[PDB]
């Protein structure tokens, strides 16, 4: 069935803003916050969206009758306003399976994201939540490993596993690099690592780097008698310069590499993805830049999605922050995302800024870590806010210790195996978190030195995103 | 300030840098488990208590991860002196031994728990 | 010289704010609009986004020691309050040339952007601009061909080009698309191109788009005696197959491909730069998702950044907004940045946002692309804005034509020439706009129903991103 | 939840006959034209099949308690006779979308018809018709080309 | 001669439940049954590369297994590592996998997989050294009505021919359909040099074979210890014996499932050499060694009234 | 439920798991040897009792397969007190090395026997 072809535009409206069309279980749903300009009527700017991210333009094109528009079409299919908010709404829209690439979260963003967040007819727009369906999610690898692997291959059970970023960031050479990693090690840490912007440098050249960090892991594991690891940062310029830094970790035979998935991005994160699958590397993942994007209410992308996207593309683990840290989080909206990291299914739940119920159909979970601005007495709360199934990362925590490295290893061990023990004792965290603490200090000389040190350090501000 | 020593200073994954569960501390750890429905299971090794590489360093391998099953996962269990029993009958047996108990998760089929019960002498 | 180490956490004021800092020829300058939280003085909060950013962490680490923390710390060097906001701030902070990779966009923005915008302590951050030292600029390879050669090789002198993207974005097959191709050509546009989102789905798989394309472009550039262009879009999920479409390409002897820099990646980009510059074809780049990051003014990085980064990675034209069309992007702005993209050096002028003098020691300019919801009425003053230099891409604008693509393509390419003529006579597109294209629609038959379709759509409306 | 491990052999229709079983999406159904020899009741004989196609074998293994054999199990979740045929009957199976290796139609014939058709309790075998649940048909690339592309 | 194995039948375990276990708990179950006496243990037929075990995981794990099994027993040990696989550049990459590890064995199902793809792994393992093992998933759709298909002895000849070292024969006895006469005749086909025409065994034709080696017939399905004076006696020395649920459904665990496995074939070995009569005094010969072997009376309570007997559909 | 042993439980293939031979069960195995007509012959080793791998490590590959051949094999020998006599007589040279009678058959060439005979103090 056809009608002529009138050329000139039309409101988005009339082929976009379909309320009464019921969602297909194969559909990519996507939850819009829109801000529009005074004088759009929230269905036109709700139908420009969906329009300009699927199959519209801004004027009639005679070429729509060559296809059929009705199967292709993005489409508004529900608006709701915003409480205690000015002139905000959350539109719902949704992509049909076949205009997605398969198993390419590029192509994912490229048109649910690409060019309407310029819209000059908006003022801000965010995308909160996307209901990835089960026939899409089976076109991707996900995680070359994912949790319960990651603790069979390590022999690493019952326990959140302990890391430490070595500081200063940028400037130390490659064999101090080493040396520093051998006593963070030795102390009790499962993990040490390159920080996320130790790449290859006039400093520290890469291959020197991964070769230091070697020696020094493999005399802390013969030390101690626990596996041990450190993540060699394979982040690079190219595609071919990423792929030999992780060849030469594979060539040394340690178990991680990491990855900044959005400063190198998703192209480059799936080639790293299958390499670790195919040669047996966990794969440590930064979020690098994602506040840069997900920080603001009213515009950019919320996290969750940046984390789905994640779990796509594949990683082991993920940066998914410390609520009780220096950098922005809040407790409940990290507890929606990290158990759509970990979990087979979440079901919806808007107190948790979760919109769409969301299946995995078995694609593997990934390990959260919390990093950044923790010590000892964050302990409790860390263990009760992320459980057995997460990493616990110390960077200035450990190397801040007045006795140096190994103490302060110990220190963050020990603090952590007490709350474990009390918790599993059927203590409670949250009341006892401080009393349990004290307790181990009582028998633990490195503990009491860092207890001393960091008793008074909170960071307490108002957070800029909330559900 | 302390220098953390280097010599005999093996460790034993989780709740190895606490110091020696009483009988009492070891009976919870046991309730914990089970309260959880995980199942428990003991496994001992007398050679290789502890990791090395001797037949393939490529990532991910390593030798000593896997000790033998003392008998079989306790299905069903549910008093937690049933397993301290076993416990108690595989020392006897392996006096010479390294002995853990672990606990399985049979939904997400993972070990939950994993700790040291018994360390044979001069360890 | 060495002092103690006491542990313990210290302003970060007392190491990263460097007031009377005089900085290098060689140090990369960051200029950051910070929005601190209520009680965090201004300098306290450059000083931390200077530290964090560099080699600083929370609390003091022994391991300063081990190196001289002088030579490689960022500073916080110059503060100044911004007029007409709410305690907000341009804070100037200098990074030395030994933290960054060398040729890696990936490196430069992991260390300036990765964890910053997250602090608790501040309630926005948004990068404004970059000084690139020329020590720095000559570690990139830069566009594969740039203005000059890209003229050259297609022999097109003394005009913009012209340009078309199919539609509608998604749903047609490859036989469809080549027909579409075919007579948009022959018309007397220079270029077609396959949408930002074309990749390869299941109604149209890229290899058979390329091909019938290929047959498309052939039979048009024959029929009229022009040289022609379609892009070919190699974004993809994995950087293997991105190379495989590259390479495809250039079997079929076409040109130029397409890539979309930031959803496929910096990592992806660079590799394909470089390829295109070993194998003759010319680069177009896309910036699909930018608006995600740069439309807001209190966060986020400016579009300027990001443009900076494609000319060091490398892109033989860039879009860059049409400032009178759908997508949002002010005049002075926009000028700002397009120097930026193709001079060789651009003196510092804050009423175009220019925070530094920038040269960049021959590196080719890319040619601007001018995109989104622009037709015939527009001509004159794209012409104006852009001058020569620049592409006009009309995919509405000519697919929306009554008499259909190649009459679309007479139309845009004969008020094209008219303005080209006009300007060239002396007379003042600005003032003469509109009785330029009415004098050629006497004589166009073409132009004429263009201009009755179009003749009342404007796209006007408050913009965000305001200097 | 866990039971004991008791050894020895017990009838497959006890675990692996599911009559109140509602299909998922994503599960592989399978319609076999069964022809039991002369003394098995079909639930037991679709039973059998179901559980020889999935996860199960002749005795009691106590592995089954390592995993959470509920969702990986083969099912026979309909019976139906066949008309105008003596002892025969179309009996249906689901299997979860775990079983299958993704884009490999050899690892799905394998699982599916590997050794079934052999069981000295059947007299004959006929896999009539499977469903491939969309979520499965992603996993595979399908014809190079295609109808409309050719021509 | 690579394994250094003379004398006997070899004996293998299948690991179950067929599907649904992690890589790890694979070769749990691994170590186990090898360390109590089984030469071999191995992937079911349908274990590729699954949601629940990715298959670089499994033969990781696996390898560690029997290496830990080898170093304890004394004895090699082999683990069946599966490369079927989706396309032909999947089995390759698994197949390579192994090689690595410097395991001794793979296995591929030839029917489902197919002849090109299995002539091409044929030839990868005699040029760098892999045994591989064969099984017919599928042959029984094709095979076992008399008026229409085709025999199993034609898809025998046809592995011989495309190469394996081992292939699946039936077991006589066992859950699957395989009468005596007509099994024996296609055994002689793919083990000796020379087979005369034999109509009452099925065989049409006189096959000479110009030395092309044998391949070893392999019993596996619902068989257990009370078959083992049955199986020795029908395929002799040169077979390999599976047993899957006769090993993981023993009362005590893995390890004594095997050995009462391993006791059982050495009872019947040690009586055929001494001249007793395995299809007379079978039972006899049992019951003997369950009075010192505490694992193998285990197991004889256990399995003692299990029999599969029904009609058979192919016959002479 | 008993737990199969983990130390000094190594094996020694064929007949191994079985209670030791006695006089009349060793000389049992050989007349069937003999009655096949297989050729019998003895084999030593002292240093490797069991296999390992020092030079190499790909598919197949393995040391201590090999042993040191007693004298040669006993082509015609027709009486299994010949074969019982060098064994004694190789264990009076050898009291401190493991020794195994094998039997070739030389039509197919592929030994069908093999048992370990001796085995040192202390195995
Ligand atoms: O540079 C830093 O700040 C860290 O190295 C932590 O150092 P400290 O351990 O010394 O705090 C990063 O791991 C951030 O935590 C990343 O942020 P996020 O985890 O939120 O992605
Ligand atoms: O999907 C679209 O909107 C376009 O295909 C234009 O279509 P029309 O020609 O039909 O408007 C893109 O080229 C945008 O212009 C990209 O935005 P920007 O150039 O600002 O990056
Ligand atoms: O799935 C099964 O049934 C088995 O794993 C045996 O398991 P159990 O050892 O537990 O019986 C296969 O080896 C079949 O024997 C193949 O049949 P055939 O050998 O006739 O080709």
């Amino acid at each position: 069935a056809s009608v002529g072809f009138k050329a000139g535009v039309k409101d988005y409206k009339l082929t976009y803003y379909t309320p009464e069309y019921e969602t297909l279980d194969t559909d990519i749903l996507a939850a819009f916050r829109v801000s529009p300009q005074p004088g759009v009527p929230p269905e036109e700017a709700g139908a420009a969206v969906a329009a300009e991210s699927s199959t519209g333009t801004w004027t009639t094109v005679w070429t729509d009758g060559l296809t059929n528009l009705d199967r292709y079409k993005g489409r508004c299919y529900h608006i709701e306003p915003v409480a205690g908010e000015e002139n905000q709404y959350i539109c719902y829209v949704a992509y049909p399976l076949d205009l997605f690439e398969e198993g390419s979260v590029t192509n994912m963003f490229t048109s649910i994201v690409g060019n309407v967040f310029g819209f000059k007819a908006l003022r801000a727009l965010r995308l909160e939540d996307l209901r990835i369906p089960v026939a899409y999610v089976k076109t991707f690898q996900g995680p070359p490993h994912g949790i319960q692997v990651e603790r069979d291959k390590l022999n690493k059970y019952g326990r959140p596993l302990l890391g430490c970023t070595i500081k200063p960031k940028l400037g130390l050479s490659a064999k101090n690099y080493g040396r520093a990693v051998y006593e963070c090690l030795r102390g009790g840490l499962d993990f040490t690592k390159d920080d996320e912007n130790v790449n290859s440098q006039p400093f520290m050249r890469w291959r020197d780097r991964f070769l230091f960090c070697a020696e020094a892991l493999y005399k802390a594991q013969a030390e101690t008698g626990e596996i041990k690891g450190h993540y060699l940062n394979a982040t690079a310029g190219t595609c071919e310069d990423m792929m030999k830094r992780a060849v030469f970790a594979r060539e040394l035979g340690v178990p991680i590499v990491m990855h900044d998935y959005l400063t190198g991005g998703f192209t480059a994160n799936t080639t790293l993805s299958h390499y670790c699958r195919d040669n047996g590397l966990l794969l440590h993942i930064h979020r690098a830049m994602h506040a840069v994007i997900d920080r603001q209410k009213n515009h950019g992308m919320h996290f969750r999605v940046l984390a789905k996207a994640l779990r796509l593309s594949g990683g082991d683990h993920i940066h998914s922050g410390t609520v009780v840290g220096k950098l922005e989080g809040e407790r409940d909206i990290t507890l929606g995302f990290v158990d759509l990291l970990r979990d087979d299914y979440t079901e919806k739940d808007r107190s948790r800024g979760i919109y769409f119920t969301q299946s995995w159909v078995s694609t593997p979970g990934v390990l959260p870590v919390a990093s950044g601005g923790i010590h000892v007495w964050h302990m409790p709360a860390l263990t009760e806010i992320f459980g057995d199934d997460s990493v616990l990362q110390f960077g200035g925590g450990t190397l801040g210790h007045p006795w140096g490295n190994a103490p302060g290893a110990v220190a963050n061990r020990v603090a952590l195996e007490a709350c474990v023990q009390a918790r599993n004792e059927g203590r409670d965290l949250a009341r006892e978190g401080n009393t349990i603490i004290r307790e181990a200090t009582k028998w633990s000389p490195e503990l009491a030195a860092a207890c001393e040190v960091w008793k008074e350090i909170k960071f307490e501000f108002p957070a800029m995103d909330t559900v | 300030m302390q220098v953390w020593p280097i010599l005999n200073l093996k460790k034993y994954e989780t709740l190895s840098y606490l110091p020696p569960l009483t009988t009492d501390q070891l009976a919870r750890q046991v309730d914990y488990l089970l309260n959880n429905k995980w199942v428990p299971c003991l496994e001992f090794e007398t050679d290789h208590g502890f990791v090395y590489r001797e037949h393939h360093n490529s990532p991910g391998y390593y030798d000593g991860r896997y000790w033998t099953m003392w008998k079989l996962p306790m299905f069903g269990c549910t008093d937690p002196a049933q397993v301290l029993n076993e416990l108690e009958e595989c020392k006897k047996e392996y006096p010479n031994a390294f002995i853990r108990i672990i606990g399985f998760d049979s939904n997400r089929e993972v070990q939950c728990i994993s700790f040291i019960a018994y360390k044979p002498a001069g360890y």
